[PDB]
């Protein structure tokens, strides 16, 4: 009954077919990556993989020589609404 | 001579309906995820079931 | 965007938003969207654009 | 379950929703544009005698 005393909706700006996975996830977005998806002498290196969205905000570290279920893992959970997944599909083939 | 890359890691490449965004101090961040910044929209029309 | 995106920040008040790879006016409109929950400001792009 | 449930994130969006209508039951209790609960109240006392 007082001026300006509303209640928000945040309905969903549209249901398109262009909604879903917003999402790369890795080696698509501009340029590949130097180790994910490939193959390393020294491997996986030390340091932080900032993390932004949903408010929350996480700085998981990524340690050296960490696989890539390590990576899998850590950046999954606490970030809401977030799922994690790992393969290491490569082929091979013996000549010379 | 053996060669010197011998540590085979695939891709880490992970979901999330909500928009997220990926920065990292040099080199970290790109050896993950590449040139990759914020996001996606994956459009989906584009199924190709 | 010429080559690449805005990654900058938004202060609301206290405490600070971290957004990042802004290209297109969707993009900060989900980033705000997203992170609606802290950022006390909520954020209505009407589909017009 | 602890676990079990990974729409926590639904669940505190609901939480926030039920916090800021709780805020608003203490505002709109404008009788006389006075509003009880919140607001301003003086801590008042009426006169009988």
């Amino acid at each position: 009954s007082n001026a300006y005393e509303t209640i928000d909706i945040s309905l969903q700006n549209a249901s398109a077919s262009a909604i879903g996975s917003y999402q790369v996830g890795s080696n698509g977005a501009g340029t590949v990556a130097s180790v994910a998806g490939t193959a390393t002498a020294s491997g996986i290196a030390s340091g932080t993989v900032n993390l932004v969205g949903g408010g929350q905000v996480k700085n998981i570290a990524i340690a050296a020589g960490d696989s890539a279920k390590a990576i899998a893992e850590k950046m999954d959970g606490a970030i809401p609404n977030l799922s994690a997944r790992a393969r290491t599909v490569f082929t091979a083939d013996v000549s010379g | 001579t053996a060669a010197t890359t011998t540590i085979v890691t695939g891709y880490v490449q992970l979901n999330s309906p909500t928009a997220y965004s990926v920065s990292g101090t040099g080199t970290q961040a790109s050896q993950v995820f590449g040139n990759a910044s914020a996001a996606q929209k994956s459009s989906v029309a584009s199924v190709d079931i | 965007v010429t080559g690449g995106s805005l990654n900058f920040d938004v202060t609301v008040g206290s405490n600070t938003v971290s957004l990042a790879g802004v290209t297109s006016t969707q993009d900060l409109a989900d980033q705000l969207n997203s992170n609606s929950s802290k950022l006390g400001i909520t954020a209505s792009i009407n589909d017009k654009g | 379950g602890s676990n079990s449930d990974a729409d926590r994130a639904a669940l505190q969006k609901e939480v926030a929703a039920q916090q800021a209508e709780l805020t608003r039951i203490s505002d709109t209790t404008t009788f006389g544009g006075r509003k009880l609960l919140d607001g301003s109240f003086g801590t008042t006392s009426f006169q009988v005698g």
